[PDB]
């Protein structure tokens, strides 16, 4: 894998989670991440 | 002609204005009534065709309809944010960055 | 969510929304709408600071 | 009666660069040793100002005054004299006067008449007006007056209050920096949109000495003031130029350590708007009672109602020539704006004179007994001829009209 | 004499009644229409003629100028503080202290 | 120093003055201004406790 990372590890960011995105939704509304 | 005002929506008169629509700038605009700023963008959403309006999760505007024509339109806010200055001390110099 | 959620709220003024109000009637009890509803997003910004 | 003179070599007015002058103290109050941020009427630095020179050469136009009036003067000898604010320059409207004198000052404000040059010429004679009119308000204070000389004024009306500056400094424009302190205050409250200056020279021709002078404008701006252990102003900051003033400001310090600093925020100030609208679609015809085959009796006129219609009342003169219009309640320019519950439309045929009688407030018997118009009446009243359609050579009994009744009709 | 009234600054009164000044006492007192309380001193700062009163850091008035000797007075809000009282059990004993 | 600055805040009222505030409005109607001032006062002693 490019991203350089085991199995595990990969696994570990897999597990944790037309039309406008919430993120976006909320950065239109002067709140930046 | 005679005109009367009575306890009614009184929705007699004629044109009320109308113009050209830009694309891909951003711009104030009145549609209905309704008015808003930002840009304007061809929208791909189906809309249902007694559907005037749009809403997303927030709860705000981001879509609405040509009422001349049966077109959707993607409203979206324009750009902004937040400004940054990265200098060294000015005792050293008095060059700096700025980080939009 | 929340802080997005209390801007759609009246606060105790007559709508949500503020150009309205400055265009329905002139400014002194418009001004004091608009009292309202800054103090209440004012409450609502410390809070969730 | 004054003179002019034929020795003008035009020559374009020239722009200098005004760095950190034009700063005076906000109010009176005492400060020490503390950095202070005020948000008041202030010369933006590095601001791009007006020179005037004259030394043949010779030249004094006339400048606006917008918001207030910055002078500045490298000048030797007391060349300049005084100053005129005069926003049309003759004696029809109120000008303001203020004379330096060699002992003197005097203020006024009045009308004078102006010549094609006036100006001040030992020295024992002195020519700027023609006109001796009646004055308001005058006032008489102490006089103010290698290069030595440099004079820096400030004028500002606000609040029906007017202010005058001023400050000397012993010795383009210097590289330094320099605190004005308020002389005078003077409830006057006068627009003025220009204004003019004074100068005196010496016959030899004429000889005119080293008189120079820079005019500039001020802005609400943001300044930050560094107070020294006494009451002078020692230093200023304008933070509406470059990022570094602005950390400054948002730091209120003058020295910046290393480091990421935030100041302020960005957007994009669209252009123009959009003001779209559906079409006009539904429109009911107006031809129907202005066109129609024929009309009625003016005791049992045509009656229409009209309601939940798009009704354009641009397009009407596109008939017979012109003839009686009379819009009342609602002007005629244009008043489409306001939509309205009903329209009732009245149309009959009554003959010449007539006419007039259709309106609120006449009298006549096809006013009482035919056709009878409230006083509150908001409309439109339209007439025109027909002779050619209504009028045959045996004659016309079609139409009747009502001369007799018991009673007047409401309206 | 005729008396009259529009939109005008109306200036023509003359000023009112007027006291002598004491200091060194904690009074309250009225300058030029401004309230005050406090201890009047005299003032060691290099008043130039158009500064009329002065203030500190915490942006409060600290020195006043009289309009009637042209003399400047410094102010000091007079003695103030806490007061603590130190104290056993009352079922113990009824001896009290205090600290100021 | 955020205390102190707190000092210098309207809060929308007329003037940070008491005394300004007692003269030059009738006493029925100034206690608004005053009511709100005491107020800003407190929420911001608040947050700095
Ligand atoms: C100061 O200068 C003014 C301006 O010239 C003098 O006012 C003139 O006085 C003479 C004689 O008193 C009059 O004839 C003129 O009409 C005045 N002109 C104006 C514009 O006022 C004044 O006399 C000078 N000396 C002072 C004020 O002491
Ligand atoms: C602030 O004011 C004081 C007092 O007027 C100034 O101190 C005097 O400065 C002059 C010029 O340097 C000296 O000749 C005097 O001896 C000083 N007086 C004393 C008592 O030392 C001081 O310089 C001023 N601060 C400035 C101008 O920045
Ligand atoms: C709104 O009015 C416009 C006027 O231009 C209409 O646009 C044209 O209308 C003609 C008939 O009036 C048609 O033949 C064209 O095909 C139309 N062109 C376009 C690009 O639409 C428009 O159709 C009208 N819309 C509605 C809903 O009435
Ligand atoms: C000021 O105006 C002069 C006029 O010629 C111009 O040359 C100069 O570039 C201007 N300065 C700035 C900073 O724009
Ligand atoms: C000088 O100019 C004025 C205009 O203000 C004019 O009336 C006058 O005639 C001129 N003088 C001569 C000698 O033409």
């Amino acid at each position: 894998k490019p991203s350089k990372r085991s199995p595990i590890e990969d696994l570990l960011f897999n597990k944790v989670t037309a039309a406008r995105d919430l993120i976006c939704a909320q950065k239109f509304k002067g709140l930046t991440v | 002609l005679s005109f009367e005002l009575l306890h009614a929506p009184a929705t007699v008169c004629g044109p009320k204005k109308s113009t050209n629509l830009v694309k891909n700038k951003c711009v104030n605009f009145n549609f209905n009534g309704l008015k808003g700023t930002g840009v304007l963008t061809e929208s791909n959403k189906k809309f249902l065709p007694f559907q005037q309006f749009g809403r997303d999760i927030a709860d705000t505007t981001d879509a609405v309809r040509d009422p001349q024509t049966l077109e959707i339109l993607d409203i979206t806010p324009c750009s902004f944010g937040g400004v940054s200055v990265i200098t060294p001390g000015t005792n050293t110099s008095n060059q700096v960055a700025v980080l939009y | 969510n929340t802080l997005v959620k209390q801007l759609s709220s009246k606060f105790g003024a007559i709508s949500s929304v503020l150009n309205d109000i400055f265009s329905r009637l002139d400014p002194p009890e418009a001004e004091v709408q608009i009292d309202r509803l800054i103090t209440g997003r004012l409450q609502s910004l410390q809070t969730y600071v | 009666q004054c003179v002019n003179l034929t020795t003008r070599t035009q020559l374009p007015p020239a722009y200098t660069n005004s760095f950190t002058r034009g700063v005076y103290y906000p109010d009176k109050v005492f400060r020490s040793s503390v950095l202070h941020s005020t948000q008041d009427l202030f010369l933006p630095f590095f601001s791009n100002v007006t020179w005037f020179h004259v030394i043949k050469r010779f030249d004094n136009p006339v400048l606006p005054f917008n918001d207030g009036v910055y002078f500045a003067s490298i000048e030797k000898s007391n060349i300049i004299r005084g100053w005129i604010f005069g926003t049309t320059l003759d004696s029809k409207t109120q000008s303001l006067l203020i004379v330096n004198n060699a002992t003197n000052v005097v203020i006024k404000v009045c009308e004078f008449q102006f010549c094609n040059d006036p100006f001040l010429d030992m020295e024992s004679e002195f020519r700027v007006y023609s006109s001796a009119n009646n004055c308001t308000f005058e006032y008489v204070s102490q006089p103010f007056l290698n290069f030595k000389n440099l004079r820096e004024f400030v004028f500002k009306n606000i609040d029906g209050y007017f202010k005058i500056y001023s400050k000397h400094t012993p010795i383009d424009l210097p590289q330094g920096f320099s605190a004005l302190e308020p002389l005078v205050d003077l409830p006057i409250g006068i627009n003025i949109t220009r204004f003019q200056t004074l100068l005196a020279l010496h016959r030899s021709g004429w000889t005119a000495g080293a008189a120079a002078y820079y005019v500039g404008y001020l802005q609400p701006r943001t300044f930050l003031l560094k107070y020294n252990e006494n009451g002078t102003i020692t230093d200023a900051v304008d933070c509406a130029l470059d990022p570094l003033s602005e950390t400054k400001c948002t730091l209120k310090s003058f020295t910046v350590e290393k480091g990421i600093y935030q100041t302020s925020n960005f957007r994009v100030q669209p252009t123009e708007s959009i003001v779209r609208f559906p079409n006009i679609t539904n429109l009911c015809p107006f031809d129907e009672v202005f066109n129609a085959t024929r009309f009625a009796s003016v005791y049992a006129w045509n009656r229409k109602r009209i309601s939940n219609c798009v009704a354009d009342y641009s397009v009407l003169y596109n008939l017979a020539p012109f003839f009686t219009f009379k819009c009342y309640g609602v002007s005629p320019t244009k008043l489409n704006d306001l939509c309205f519950t009903n329209v009732y439309a009245d149309s009959f045929v009554i003959r010449g004179d007539e006419v007039r009688q259709i309106a609120p407030g006449q009298t006549g018997n096809i006013a009482d007994y035919n056709y009878k118009l409230p006083d509150d009446f908001t409309g439109c009243v339209i007439a025109w001829n027909s002779n050619k359609l209504d009028s045959k050579v045996s004659g016309n009994y079609n139409y009747l009209y009502r001369l007799f009744r018991k009673s007047n009709l409401k309206p």
